């Protein structure tokens, strides 16, 4: 069995649904209380989502998955560190083609959990590819994201913007522009 | 020889540095005394950064108390402990 | 039972004649009542008798730790050639079978680009120097910062981290490499290379530079 | 703790301690420039002495050479080596 | 050539305190490695005794040893005027050597004690000076120290003073000055110095006097 | 052995006053009458000089000669490091004897020089005993006086420089007065003569006030 956590987003935003993926009868015991608010989908020729609430996933609670095996998770324990976020503009060199690589630096945040996402004029902008999180010298974790995007669009002096959301920063989010220029 | 590029750069960063500080600037009301010694050594935030639109400041302190003699000059003297502010931490911040 | 694990060679050795790559299979979760191991190594089917076996070792779990070392040609592994390694034990009723060979499709050539630290990065002492390495195909790169700040400077050498290649949305991969430095070494004019090793680079090897712009 | 009055009075007594100076304030004909770091660190003579008639100075001088980043505006940029005064003794002696 | 001898009295604070135990050393040097063997007779006012104590000898860089002998003495008797002979035969010596040393003869006269703070001149530094005066006594045998009631936490390697050697006074008696230097804030803060004679025409064998910081 | 060589520096004082004389003096002891010839040869920096004076012989009571021989000396020579050699030669010695001074080597410290008035408890008596410190001086070459009124005195003790912790020398000179002139007010000066002060000499006074 694989005893997946929820998605940083879901848990940092309080219109989402943060839910544990149990993916393989099932029985949830939440630190020992057990519940029944779970669920259990089509299965698929199995995956038992169980519902949490924010805050105690981000307390540190321990979520036990005992299907009928015991596997349990929980959200990593250590000082919670904020995240350093620096948008990187396209290189003189890249500049020779038709497409131009935009680069969002999150650096010093612990835990690991953690969501990045792009965006332009108030529209999501999609095509951009994340690394997963690096231990770096120091004990915390960083990260890069890559928005790639038509030369064009650049040069016409559009503005990118980099949204970041993690546990430890103020209101759980912070964004940084970058535009032509 | 010449202190090299890196040294001077490092020593002269936003630090805490033990820094002589006159009791008065820390008492400026207390007017009727002298003070043994006059300056007491404390940790205090100084130092340059790496650009023109930062500032060393503290982001941690706290107290340390020392034994000064403090003198009437036509009644009498004693020790007290008198208290003062130190910096811990200090870091580089936009002004 | 005991798990097989093979790995291939170091994308530094297969790339510099110099240097040796070899293929390793390590093997985990050894029994004391069944400690022995065998090795049968094959390379497009053909049986070798070239690798060396390296003893075994108690691990902290009470469990011992069989290793096999393999030397290959440089030639060999970069046109694709298969390896098998093969593991024989009273513990398990088939004998384990793994295999390895370097990516097949089209190799494509690795871009590299640099980046200066952000502004907003400065109120720190350390600030980081970024390489982007991106379009290569396959994954197998070797990455590497290099300084004239060497050793003169960074005596103990230069602390980067970089992150594994992830397959990006053309089919080839990309990965970032950050390189931490104080600053004062970054402000006095201090060379810093980004060194990619590729085999669709010319002789496998490429750099780009970084130096305060003013 | 407290610092008892024995170590506060000698460590507040005159001597050559490590002092941030602002290079302008030695260079100030050097003012078309820019500086970095635009502090140094140099032993000067600090501290107070056993009488308010008594004032710390120095004694014994020397120079020391330091790599300092010059910069002129729009015109150019390198490190170069500066002089600076520096202080080996100090002694209390009368105003 | 041939090895030297040299006999030194006890010290003036081991004869004037019965705890401790006061003893006369003879000391020969210049005694060669083929004949290192010296033998000691020890005399009081002519008779022998047999409680010598013997050391090791001891190499000196000049390639020689240094060979001691320890006789203790009773107090009384040394104070008394006993005469103490220390005879030393060595094979490169012909004929052994003598040396005789005995209290100097001379009504014993008392000590007058004196203390004085330091000059106003000095406080342009950091350490102070503290003085004691002690003249008219006789013989010139004293023992002077200084004290502190400063815990040792104001003083943990001791006290750091300096005496000068007895000289003779214009009235035929013995004077000196001891010089005890502390820092200027030990002085300020009230700390008491004390400057402890010992001399045998003391009552007790012992005066002091103390000094301290003084308010107008 | 046979006769016995020593070297002697010359007097601070003369050394430091232009006015004064300084002067290198060589004894030679234990000389006897079978053989009383005494020649002197006399070296600066090893050149040989001729301006010594040879003292009358003088005889012991060991039935023994003293033969002295003074060497004047230039002030700057001898304050400079010049080392003084007196080569003695006499029938009964195998070789002669060479003896060499000069002045201590170092960096030379100025003395500070403090005035002690006498303690109470010494005020119950009829003299009183006024105290001249002088330390932190090198070399230990100095000089001290008491003067009064201008006349300088005479009932004053001056112990010899004593080595201090920090490697520097100190010394001591007790003046012994009358109560009466003490407490009637009159002054009292400390002077001392050593090579690191100004001019040589500095002074200090104090009295009952
Ligand atoms: C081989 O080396 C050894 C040792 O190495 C050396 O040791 C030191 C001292 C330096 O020399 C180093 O460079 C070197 O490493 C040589 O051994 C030395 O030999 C000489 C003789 O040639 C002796 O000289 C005598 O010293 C005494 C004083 O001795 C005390 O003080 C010394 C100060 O350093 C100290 O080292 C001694 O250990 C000793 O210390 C005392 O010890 C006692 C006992 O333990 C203790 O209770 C005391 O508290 C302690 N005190 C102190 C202060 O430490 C000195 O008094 C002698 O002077 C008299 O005799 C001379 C020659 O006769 C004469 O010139 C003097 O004017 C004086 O003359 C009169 O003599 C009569 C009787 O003879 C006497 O009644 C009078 O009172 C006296 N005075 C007057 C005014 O009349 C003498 O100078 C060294 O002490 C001795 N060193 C040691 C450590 O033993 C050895 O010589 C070398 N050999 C060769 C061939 O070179
Ligand atoms: C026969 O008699 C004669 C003289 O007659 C006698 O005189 C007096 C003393 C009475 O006893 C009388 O009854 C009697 O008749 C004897 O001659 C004597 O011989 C001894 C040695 O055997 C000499 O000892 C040396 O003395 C010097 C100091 O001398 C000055 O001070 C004396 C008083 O303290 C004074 O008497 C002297 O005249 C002399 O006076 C100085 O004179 C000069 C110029 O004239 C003047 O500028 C000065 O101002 C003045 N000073 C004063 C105070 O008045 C002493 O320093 C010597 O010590 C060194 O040598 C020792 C032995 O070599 C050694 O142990 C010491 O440690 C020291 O040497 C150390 O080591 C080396 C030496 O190897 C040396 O280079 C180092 O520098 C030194 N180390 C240190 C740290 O310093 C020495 O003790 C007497 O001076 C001398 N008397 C006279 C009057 O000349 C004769 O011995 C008799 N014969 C026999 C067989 O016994
Ligand atoms: C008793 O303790 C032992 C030691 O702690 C345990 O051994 C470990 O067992 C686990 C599973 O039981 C293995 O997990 C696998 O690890 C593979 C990667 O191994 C590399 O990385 C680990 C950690 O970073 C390192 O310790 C290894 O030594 C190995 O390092 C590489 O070694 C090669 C050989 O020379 C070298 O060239 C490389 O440079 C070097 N790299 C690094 C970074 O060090 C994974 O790839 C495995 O992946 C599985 O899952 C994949 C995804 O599904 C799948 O594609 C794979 O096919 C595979 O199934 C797997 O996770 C540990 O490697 C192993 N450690 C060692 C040292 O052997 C032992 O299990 C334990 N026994 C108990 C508790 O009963
Ligand atoms: C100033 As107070 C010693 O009287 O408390
Ligand atoms: C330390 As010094 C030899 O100058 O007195």
């Amino acid at each position: 069995v694989f005893l997946f956590p929820p998605k940083p987003k879901d848990t940092l935003m309080i219109s989402r649904t943060p839910e544990v993926t149990c993916v393989v009868k099932f029985n949830w015991y939440v630190d020992g209380v057990e519940v029944h608010n779970a669920k259990t989908k089509p299965r698929e020729e199995v995956v038992s989502v169980l519902t949490v609430l924010h805050q105690d996933w981000l307390n540190g609670k321990e979520y036990k998955c005992k299907v009928s095996i015991e596997k349990t998770i929980s959200k990593a324990k250590g000082q919670p560190r904020e995240p350093q976020v620096y948008v990187l503009p396209p290189s003189r060199d890249e500049l020779t083609k038709n497409q131009v690589s935009l680069l969002c630096l999150v650096k010093g945040f612990y835990p690991s959990d953690i969501a990045v996402e792009w965006e332009s004029n108030g529209q999501p902008e999609n095509n951009y590819l994340t690394w997963p999180p690096v231990l770096d010298s120091d004990g915390s974790f960083f990260l890069y994201s890559k928005l790639t995007v038509d030369k064009s669009r650049w040069q016409q002096g559009n503005v990118f913007s980099c949204s970041v959301m993690h546990e430890a920063l103020h209101n759980h989010y912070t964004q940084k522009s970058l535009s032509l220029s | 020889m010449v202190v090299k590029f890196m040294d001077v750069y490092q020593r002269s960063y936003c630090h805490p540095i033990e820094t002589l500080v006159d009791i008065f600037q820390e008492y400026p009301d207390e007017i009727e005394y002298i003070f043994k010694p006059s300056c007491v050594p404390l940790m205090r935030c100084g130092g340059c950064c790496n650009d023109e639109g930062l500032e060393c400041v503290p982001t941690e302190e706290s107290n340390i108390t020392m034994q000064i003699m403090r003198i009437k000059p036509h009644q009498g003297q004693h020790i007290g402990e008198m208290s003062f502010l130190q910096h811990n931490k200090c870091e580089c911040r936009p002004k």
